């Protein structure tokens, strides 16, 4: 099940680009 | 947690951003 | 159901390869 | 559309070129 | 079935980031 | 191959590396 693990990759790049300069928190539960 | 919400369904653009600093 | 969602960018980064100065258009109909 | 056909099968570089401008 | 050409992506993503100044193959069987 | 080994479960980094030059 890399389906998620595939997802998050998305989700990191997708929260760079919203967040900006101040930055995420990235916490797989 | 952002796994949970935004990979069972798509997250907009204003749901991403609560995992924002 | 975000498995059309993460192939879209998949897609739109090929097209971009793909199309080089012609560029394209990206239409999830 | 691009969807529909390029996310259901593997598309060549061909098929993806219709998309073009 | 785009999954695993899709989850190809990812792969040499990662592989060139593992691998560094070593390259890699990629070999689909 | 990779392929197989690697997008049906998850691969570390140690397990990718068996693919570099
Ligand atoms: C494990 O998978 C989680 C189990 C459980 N469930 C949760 O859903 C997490 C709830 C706490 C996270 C913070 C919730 C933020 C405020 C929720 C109000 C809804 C309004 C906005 C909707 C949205 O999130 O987009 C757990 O206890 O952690
Ligand atoms: C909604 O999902 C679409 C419904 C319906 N179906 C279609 O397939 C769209 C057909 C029109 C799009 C332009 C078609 C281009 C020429 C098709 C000839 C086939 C030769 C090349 C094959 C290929 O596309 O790779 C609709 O009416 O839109
Ligand atoms: C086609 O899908 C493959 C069929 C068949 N099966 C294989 O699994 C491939 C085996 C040969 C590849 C090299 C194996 C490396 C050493 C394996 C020892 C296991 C220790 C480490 C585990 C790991 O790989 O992470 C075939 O004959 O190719
Ligand atoms: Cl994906
Ligand atoms: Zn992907």
């Amino acid at each position: 099940f890399v389906n998620q693990h595939l997802c998050g990759s998305h989700l990191v790049e997708a929260l760079y680009l919203v967040c900006g300069e101040r930055g995420f928190f990235y916490t797989p539960k | 947690g952002i796994v949970e919400q935004c990979c069972t369904s798509i997250c907009s653009l204003y749901q991403l951003e609560n995992y924002c600093n």
